[PDB]
């Protein structure tokens, strides 16, 4: 027994590339499309729920997850790798921040934490990099709203809008055209649904599309009352119904 | 073929063999001959000590593990040290804790299991030595043959090492005769020396070349060398 | 066993070279260019942002210039992710020094520790080296303005002007052609911008593809100051140096 | 605390008072010292509340796992796990546990685990502070293979006396009947057992 | 400290006083002894203030992460098991005495945990130095099937029994209502029966009264 | 024997109109023997102030610790830490040592740069937080400070009045404590400026 | 590609584990051994090749006991077999210690199973070169089992492994059909001595010694014991007779 | 370089061959299984092939009782099947002990799935050649079917099938639901749902079964149990008296 793989499985090639990080990115490319757009009063992230059998219930699965009440994530690549990263992300937001300052971390920093996890999966012994890329969106009092993309290499950068996965190239171009620095959240949601429509082959409805927004505080989603400063989570996943209603004004 | 399956002991060949273990066994055949045989009252060991130059000495082949047990070796001398030393501790543990003499049959089981561990985990290497253990316990005299594979067997007599087959056959033939040499060590020792000279070739057994060990009923495992083995050559 | 898949990232080539380090440098060679120019009254750091987009948020971005201390900063060339792991341990080392001695950590001391860490992965552990090279630009009261550079091997040296990343040979020559000891900060700032402008693999040198930082001792104060330029700031200075 | 377990013709019955005190103050007057570790294996808890609850919760975990792998555990086994925990940690535990279970082959069984951590199998067993006052009574009234009624009465009397004398006992008397028929919870109030 | 728990027809309610102390000195005239483990699972705590707060947060943090992982509302028995197992692990050294309550997919619940780790269950409970004063009121007015309003009254009175009669308790009354179907409502300073009477005189000193030796400005801007 | 009473000293913080004040004595002694009359107990990290009374060695240690932490905090958060956050940091920093604490009594004071709101708070040796809206006291003469404040104090004082009040509370409290005194310093904090004055008091 | 048979935990493209399969080779090549589940216990028998007249008769015993109610016999790499028994012995002791009751044959089976299955998970270990037939009497009956180097095991009426593995399997199936009502322990012993003699024809080259042990509720009190002296000679004859 | 096919690291295409080859081993038993949801019960059907005559049929099974309410059926070799089962049972017991309530079928799945994902990323751990189907009647979710594979993937189903002829069984059910328009078998008693399950199994595989060719498991409110030869024999007759 005993993991005898105490050496790096990701090393440098004579050309200067890091194979596994490259191959890992290849896997991200193959994955389903997902995108993000930053408006002036919110951010939106979406992807396609590519059911893997009509017998499978795509509701029993989230591609768009909540990290903290003000930060959501979405991916492209290998589902299981995203899943464990979401758990790790939620935990680290607590162990390394909320438990020390009594407040949830700000987007960039939580994003910085996730990146570190992936970076280590790039150099630690006996492991392969993570085969996914994340689009993390959130909001914090001193930074406003933000959208970051984290690659298997462990790198990350901020975006006004962007997409990853299958039709990312097409999608990116389409976004560069429609995006401006005066968009209201709804506008971006609309644009999002539009951009997504191209990458979608089959059905396109509230049951095949998964979208969430980081908008205003939902006091109604708090669960309790009586504490002025606690205003509610800004992150809200939309409902199947909420999606369709907009698909009509598409 | 064999080249792709002998890099270590944690690999089986397509025919279910463990080469590393088999190469170990080879070290024994390359080793100097030694013989073991017993009766109902005594157990004997006879070994042919080998030497380097004529300016060197004849490396010891027999080790005493306790007052009632001992063994002779063929192969990597360092490993025999490690193993006989382990057997000494086990003999010692039995005395201290249970005030009981370790049975030969049990010593054998202990050896087997120790050897085995080194043939199933990465990093280890089989032992490269063969041992013939004699001893007198509660159920009489005993003779065991230990192979690096882990197989320990109880026999009336046997031989291991280069040209061992000569002696083994002689014993296999003389069986009914020596197995009855009770109450007379000098005779069992002669049948011992004879059996071993059946594997000679290069030279003839001399005084500082032959080595005898004897254990039994009222005989604490004792070793004989040089002048001591004179009366048998 | 596992010996089968072991790359042995820590051995010598028959020529007495360390493969991984070599290859990691090869990696760095394709990284955005970064230059450090040290004038008489300050130090300048400039780097080229590798890969950009209309959509890339530049005001929130930082992929090459990191603040380590109040008087020390670094320009990076290589794997950003790797860089951060090291950048953070440096920021800590800086603080420990303070906590223990009650004095700011001397620029070289911080540089040596960081370089020792790299050297480690070079000699034991079966792990890959960090694909990163640093240009440290700091100031202390024991040596004043200093400019250092460290790479995957764990070696570091001092410079008057130096660049790392892509097109270093070209950048070094251009620097080696116009650098003068009696230089002034703004002089260095210009030499800096111009050097990049000539090594750039891009069409033109726009502000949105640059990061700038200076360590000067504003006379009307008496204390050294770090200033990492904002997009609108790089844009201004860009027009002024005559690159519009 | 006053607790006991009695075996009879149809299986076994467990009884307990419901008083848990912290000094002279009755912290809880409606306590349930009758804990379930398996379908038909229960226990009576005396000693430290925290210690017995923690031990119980652990035994329950072990038996749940025992089942998943090897099926239904015997009452003797549940006693063993208790005994193991109690003996091995004797220096940091103050728990007196009575283990009772219903088997189809063995019918009713009772095991008592005193402070030392030793195990004792008996026809019936009493324990707890109030148990000392009814040693003579129980010894003179217990009989083997009594009927469910004779047994529910033996326990109701015995415990009413224990509660009478021992100030560390009181409240309501709780019972648990374990037989092939199933599991039955019983409760008796002061107004009833006080006038017996 | 005086903390209580009272179950009513469609939920549970917990209340507490607001006085904190060190010896005979009032440390905090209005501290909050009501802790939120999750949106609908609140815990009232007595003993060593810093401990009830800390232990409350720790389990609160883990229940949140657990909730997220399982995609299920938190259960009060979950908080109860994580809490008690933690306290038991510390042999009682963590001086926390808690009354934990709330509603979840399985109904309304009321428990109490003692620093050594043992737990209790019931329709009404109290802990703290005001423990007995309160329980006296609860044993005198609790009845089965209380309404949300009766429960708050009972709870509120039991706490008052402590403020007045217990030297370790005082100031105000904090309440938290957790009804099976609605959002839990935290009522901080539900009652404020101890407002200080206006002082007899103003002590505003005439400027220049204090003798200064030296003066200077401080630098905050980096 | 009692760690919190080997060195001595006191700290007090008050809130006024759009301003907060924090003051401390300057004594550092070893039992009855006075050793230094320049041991200040107030420090600051950005616009946040921290007073620390108790065993001097721990007073020094915690200062060096919070410097360290607030520094890295600014480097990562890219902004200065706020009073409310710093309070939380102090609390968890202390409870981190729950079973072998620093024998100190921290006091936090500052105005929230973003909200302009005044903020003061006290902690016990294991991190318990007390966030008052009027005043926080700490030190060997805390009982005295309590009597002084509970009386003298009144809401919304002006920076010029709050100075008189906090100075009077400090002074008269210190004079009834053998382990406090030997000088004092008072900080008056406003959203824009901070004034540090040294007081004239008995030296016995 | 290829080489999917060099490391112990690797799946070949068709989903197999060659190292495990090779382990089986070691087994099939070993002495034949069997198990017969009678009406209130089980009987174990094994072939002991007399490699020479030098081997002391009745000595080198193969069958092993686990605790007091479990019997084990295996084919293949003997040392590997003892190693497995040694683990069963601790495995059993551990069980009895905590649950008081001697370990149920079924539970013991899975204990051995999980252990063996574990040696097919890592390339730092080798699979067991033995197939084991073991069983005994417990709280509810007698059980017979056989564990494969892969970790697989199932309950049997009869079982065999080794060189004469096919002769035996044939004979055992005959017993099953000619005894739908069960075989007694007394009968299973003789019927076992025969099966060995017959299965010994695939090794008829070397002479052999027989070894039988049984665990019967009515014959041994649910305890494991070797069949010695008379009852043994009797079964020896019963076979010697029907071999001709 | 060509060892990206021996351990779990990426191949140039971004694939993990070892994971794929593991999937291949799942069909090794040549047994199909399927699960459907009742109105308030969940049923799992699986083929049972005991070829040898020396085997004790009662000991052969790929259906496991993880807890009082959770049952698991395994498609793959038995040694990996039992390893997986044991781990699940432990995870079950521990979860109860720590959180004070029975682990929900979906959660146990997610936990086993994440466990697999690890063997996917760590080089010294090989995946397990098995697909796991968990079923129960969750106190919050109701009849549930969650399945996990060597890839670390998992999801819930209206119904599902696994094995060599998985695709035939799937399309069969697919059609039944396209028809019925509802996500379950609108039946009150479980016996009728067991019968439906066995029926469509026959229709899709095009085969007749005896009482020893099947293995049935049922999950009801607060209990999961498996049927005996006879319980099936009786269920088989029932469908017979309908054809
Ligand atoms: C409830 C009041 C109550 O229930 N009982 C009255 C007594 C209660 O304990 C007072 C408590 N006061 C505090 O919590 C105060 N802080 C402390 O007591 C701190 C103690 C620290 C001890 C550290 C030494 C550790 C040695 C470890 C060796 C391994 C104030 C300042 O908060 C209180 O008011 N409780 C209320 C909630």
């Amino acid at each position: 027994m005993t993991d005898r793989y105490s050496f790096s499985l990701t090393t440098f090639s004579p050309s200067g590339k890091l194979g596994q990080i490259d191959y890992a990115l290849t896997a991200v490319k193959q994955g389903v499309t997902s995108l993000g757009i930053k408006a002036t009063n919110g951010v939106v992230i979406a992807t396609e729920k590519k059911s893997s059998s009509p017998l499978a219930m795509s509701e029993t699965l989230s591609k768009v997850s909540l990290l903290t009440p003000d930060i959501g994530a979405v991916y492209s690549g290998m589902g299981p790798d995203y899943r464990v990263l979401v758990d790790k992300s939620r935990k680290v937001a607590h162990t390394s921040y909320k438990r020390i300052y009594g407040e949830y971390p700000p987007t960039k920093l939580l994003v910085s934490e996730v990146a570190k996890i992936m970076q280590e999966a790039t150099q630690s012994g006996g492991v392969r990099p993570f085969g996914v890329s994340l689009l993390i969106a959130g909001h914090d009092e001193f930074n406003g709203f933000s959208l970051y993309q984290v690659d298997p290499s462990g790198s990350y950068f901020p975006w006004k809008a962007t997409a990853i996965g299958k039709g990312s190239v097409a999608a990116k171009t389409f976004l560069e055209k429609r995006w401006n620095d005066e968009l209201e959240l709804e506008d971006a949601i609309h644009i999002a649904l539009l951009t997504l429509k191209e990458s979608v082959e089959g059905e396109f409805n509230g049951d095949t599309i998964e979208l969430a927004i980081i908008g205003d505080e939902n006091p109604d989603l708090l669960g309790y009352t009586g504490i002025p400063t606690d205003k509610g989570p800004r992150f809200r996943k939309l409902t199947s119904q909420e999606i369709n209603d907009r698909l009509e004004a598409l | 073929f064999r080249n792709n399956y002998d890099g270590d002991t944690v690999t089986f060949s397509p025919t279910g063999r463990l080469f590393q273990v088999e190469y170990a066994l080879e070290a024994i055949k390359q080793g100097s001959v030694t013989v073991g045989l017993r009766s109902n009252t005594h157990a004997v060991l006879v070994a042919l000590k080998r030497n380097a130059d004529e300016l060197s000495s004849y490396q010891k082949k027999i080790i005493k593990c306790d007052e009632h047990m001992g063994l002779s070796l063929a192969g990597l001398a360092p490993d025999a040290r490690v193993l006989s030393n382990y057997l000494r501790q086990q003999c010692n543990y039995s005395s201290l804790v249970f005030n009981r003499k370790l049975a030969v049959e049990r010593a054998g089981h202990l050896l087997c299991d120790k050897a085995q561990k080194n043939t199933q985990s990465y990093g280890g290497r089989p032992y490269g030595v063969g041992l013939l253990i004699i001893g007198y316990d509660k159920s009489g005299a005993h003779l065991l043959e230990f192979q690096p594979s882990g197989n320990v067997t109880e026999l009336y007599g046997t031989a291991i090492g280069a040209r061992s087959q000569g002696a083994k056959t002689y014993l296999e033939r003389t069986l009914d005769t020596f197995i009855k040499i009770d109450g007379n060590p000098d005779e069992l020792i002669k049948a011992g020396v004879e059996a071993i000279s059946q594997s000679l070739r290069d030279e003839s057994l001399t005084v500082d070349n032959l080595s005898i060990a004897i254990v039994g009923k009222d005989t604490p495992f004792t070793i004989y060398d040089g002048e001591a083995v004179a009366k048998y050559i | 066993g596992s010996r089968r898949y072991d790359s042995r990232t820590t051995i010598f080539s028959p020529e007495g070279r360390l493969y991984q380090v070599e290859y990691a440098l090869e990696s760095i060679s394709h990284a955005g260019t970064a230059i450090g120019i040290m004038a008489s009254d300050g130090i300048v750091l400039a780097a080229e942002r590798k890969v950009t987009s209309t959509l890339l948020e530049q005001d929130t971005s930082t992929e090459k210039l990191y603040k380590l201390n109040d008087k020390i900063a670094v320009a990076v060339a290589g794997l950003t992710a790797d860089a951060e792991i090291l950048i953070n341990t440096a920021r800590i080392h800086a603080q420990n020094y303070l906590k223990t001695y009650n004095e700011d950590i001397p620029v070289e001391i911080l540089v040596r520790r960081l370089s020792d860490i790299k050297q480690g992965y070079t000699q034991h552990g079966g792990l890959r080296p960090f694909g990163v090279s640093f240009i440290y630009a700091g100031y202390d009261d024991r040596y004043g303005y200093q400019l250092y550079t460290s790479n995957p091997s764990g070696n570091y040296t001092g410079w008057k002007a130096i660049s790392v990343g892509a097109n270093t040979s070209a950048a070094q020559t251009l620097l080696q052609m116009d650098y003068k000891d009696d230089m002034k900060v703004d002089d260095a700032i210009e030499l800096a911008l111009k050097t990049l402008s000539k090594t750039t693999d891009s069409s033109a040198l726009t502000y949105d593809r640059l990061e700038f930082a200076t360590i000067r001792k504003g006379a009307n104060d008496g204390e050294v100051y770090q200033k990492i330029f904002k997009p609108q700031e790089i844009k201004d200075i860009l027009v002024k140096t005559g690159i519009t | 605390t006053s607790i006991m377990a009695v075996t009879f013709k149809d299986g076994v019955i467990l009884g307990a008072d419901s008083r848990t005190t912290t000094g002279a103050y009755i912290a809880n007057r409606v306590t349930d010292k009758l804990t379930r570790v398996h379908d038909k294996i229960w226990c009576c808890r005396s000693g430290s509340a925290a210690d017995t609850q923690a031990i119980a919760d652990i035994v329950q975990y072990h038996l749940e796992l025992y089942t998943s792998q090897y099926g239904t555990p015997s009452t003797e086994t549940a006693a063993s796990v208790f005994k193991e925990l109690c003996y091995e940690n004797k220096d940091n535990l103050t728990a007196g546990i009575i283990v009772a279970g219903y088997d189809d082959k063995n019918k009713g069984e009772v095991y008592t685990i005193p402070l030392g951590g030793s195990v004792h199998k008996l026809p019936y067993a009493i324990a707890g502070s109030g148990s000392t006052f009814i040693y003579g009574y129980c010894d003179k009234n217990f009989r083997e293979n009594m009927s469910k009624e004779e047994t529910v009465d033996f326990i109701k009397h015995s415990l009413s006396q224990a509660i009478k004398w021992d100030g560390s006992s009181g409240g309501v008397i709780r019972m648990v009947v374990l037989t092939a028929a199933g599991v039955e919870r019983l409760i008796f109030y002061p107004d009833e057992y006080e006038q017996l | 400290t005086t903390i209580v728990g009272v179950k009513f027809n469609n939920g549970v309610v917990i209340a507490a006083d607001t006085r904190s102390t060190q010896g005979p000195i009032v440390a905090d005239k209005n501290c909050a002894k009501l802790h939120r483990i999750s949106p609908k699972i609140w815990c009232a705590g007595a003993g060593t203030a810093a401990d009830t707060e800390a232990v409350t947060q720790l389990i609160g943090s883990n229940i949140e992460l657990h909730s997220l992982y399982t995609s299920r509302e938190p259960r009060v028995v979950s908080a109860l098991q994580m809490l008690k197992q933690h306290l038991f692990k510390y042999q009682g050294h963590i001086g926390a005495y808690l009354i934990v309550a709330g509603v979840d997919p399985t109904g309304s619940h009321l428990f109490s945990i003692h620093a050594h780790g043992s737990t209790d269950v019931g329709y009404y409970l109290s802990l703290g130095s005001g423990s007995l004063a309160a329980m006296a009121v609860l044993e005198s007015h609790w009845k089965q099937d209380l309404t949300k309003e009766e429960a708050i009254k009972l709870a509120s009175d039991a706490i008052q029994a402590g403020i007045w009669n217990d030297l370790g308790s005082g100031s105000n009354v904090d309440v938290c209502v957790m009804e099976i179907g609605k959002d839990a409502e935290y009522l901080r300073n539900y009652l404020t029966p101890n407002v200080r009477e206006e002082k007899q005189k103003s002590y505003k000193f005439p400027r220049g009264t204090t003798a200064v030796l030296k003066e200077s400005i401080v630098n905050i801007c980096d | 024997s009692d760690p919190s009473s080997i060195n001595g000293g006191i700290v007090v913080a008050m809130t006024g109109k759009d301003c907060v004040a924090i003051a401390c004595d300057l004594r550092l002694g070893s039992q009855s023997l006075g050793v230094s009359n320049k041991f200040e107990k107030i420090f600051h990290y950005g616009h946040v102030f921290l007073g620390i009374t108790g065993l001097a060695t721990d007073v020094t240690t915690l200062n060096e610790m919070f410097r360290y932490k607030t520094n890295l905090y600014k480097l990562k958060e890219e902004r200065a830490i706020e009073p409310e956050t710093f309070t939380q940091l102090v609390s968890s920093s202390l409870y981190e040592r729950r079973f072998g604490p620093y024998f100190v009594g921290p006091v936090v004071a500052g105005i929230n740069s973003k909200s302009g709101k005044p903020f003061i708070a006290g902690f016990d040796l294991i991190g318990c937080i007390d966030e008052a809206k009027d005043f926080i006291v700490s030190g060997t003469a805390s009982d005295q400070l309590f009597g002084m404040c509970e009386s003298l104090y009144e809401p919304n004082l002006e920076p010029e009045d709050l100075f008189e009040t906090i100075s009077q509370a400090l002074l008269n409290a210190a004079d009834r404590d053998a382990l406090s005194g030997w000088g004092a310093v008072v900080y008056i904090i406003k959203k824009d400026e901070v004034v540090k004055r040294y007081l004239k008091m008995r030296q016995d | 590609g290829t080489g999917y048979d060099l490391s112990n935990s690797v799946f070949s493209p068709d989903g197999r584990n060659f190292q495990v399969e090779y382990a089986v080779k070691a087994v099939e090549n070993g002495t034949t051994s069997i198990g017969i589940k009678c009406n209130d216990g089980v009987v174990f028998a094994v072939e002991k090749l007399i490699t020479s007249k030098l081997l002391v008769p009745q000595k080198n015993v193969k069958i092993q006991v686990v605790d007091r109610h479990i019997g084990c016999v295996y084919s293949g790499l003997i040392p590997d077999g003892r190693h497995l028994v040694n683990r069963g012995r601790e495995e059993a002791a551990s069980f009895k210690k905590l649950y008081k009751t001697p370990i149920p044959i079924p539970a013991f089976a899975d204990r051995l199973g999980q252990y063996v299955q574990a040696h097919t998970l890592y390339n730092s270990v080798r699979p067991f070169g033995v197939s084991t037939i073991f069983g005994g009497v417990d709280k509810n009956g007698a059980h017979l089992y056989m564990l494969e180097p892969s970790g697989s095991y199932w309950g049997y009426k009869g079982a065999a492994t080794g060189k004469g593995r096919q002769s035996a399997k044939a004979e055992l199936e005959k017993l099953v059909d000619h005894h739908p009502e069960g075989l007694s322990a007394r009968e299973a012993v003789k019927q076992a001595a025969k099966i060995i003699y017959l299965a010994h024809e695939d090794n008829k080259e070397k002479d052999f010694e027989l070894e039988i042990s049984w665990c019967s509720l009515s014959e041994t009190n649910g305890l494991h014991k070797f069949v010695k002296g008379d009852l043994l000679q009797e079964a020896i004859d019963f076979a010697q007779k029907e071999i001709n | 370089a060509g060892y990206d096919r021996h351990i779990t690291i990426f191949s140039p295409e971004g694939r993990l061959y070892q994971v794929e080859y593991a999937f291949k081993a799942t069909n090794q038993t040549n047994i199909n299984s399927l699960a459907v949801r009742g109105k308030d019960c969940t049923v799992v059907i699986s083929q049972k092939k005991v070829p040898d005559k020396l085997l004790d049929p009662t000991t052969v099974s790929y259906i496991f009782c993880i807890s009082r309410t959770i049952g698991m059926v395994v498609n793959g070799p038995i040694p990996d099947a039992r390893n997986a089962a044991l781990r699940a049972k432990a995870e079950a017991a521990e979860f109860r002990y720590k959180y004070g309530y029975d682990m929900p079928c979906d959660v146990l799945a997610k936990r086993m799935a994440n466990l697999s994902q690890i063997y996917t990323q760590r080089a010294y751990m090989r995946p397990l050649g098995v697909i796991l189907t968990f079923v129960s009647v969750d106190e919050e979710l109701g009849p549930s079917i969650y399945k996990t594979d060597p890839a670390g993937y998992y999801v819930g189903y209206k119904a599902t099938a696994t094995g060599p002829k998985q695709q035939e069984i799937t399309t069969n059910l697919e059609n039944h639901f396209k028809k019925s328009k509802i996500d379950h078998i609108n039946e009150e008693s479980w016996e009728k749902v067991v019968e439906f399950a066995i029926t469509h199994m026959i229709d899709a595989l095009g085969t007749e079964f005896s009482k020893n060719d099947l293995e049935v498991g049922v999950a009801t409110k607060d209990k999961f149990f498996t049927l005996s030869a006879e319980n099936i024999e009786e269920r088989l007759v029932a469908i017979a008296e309908q054809d």
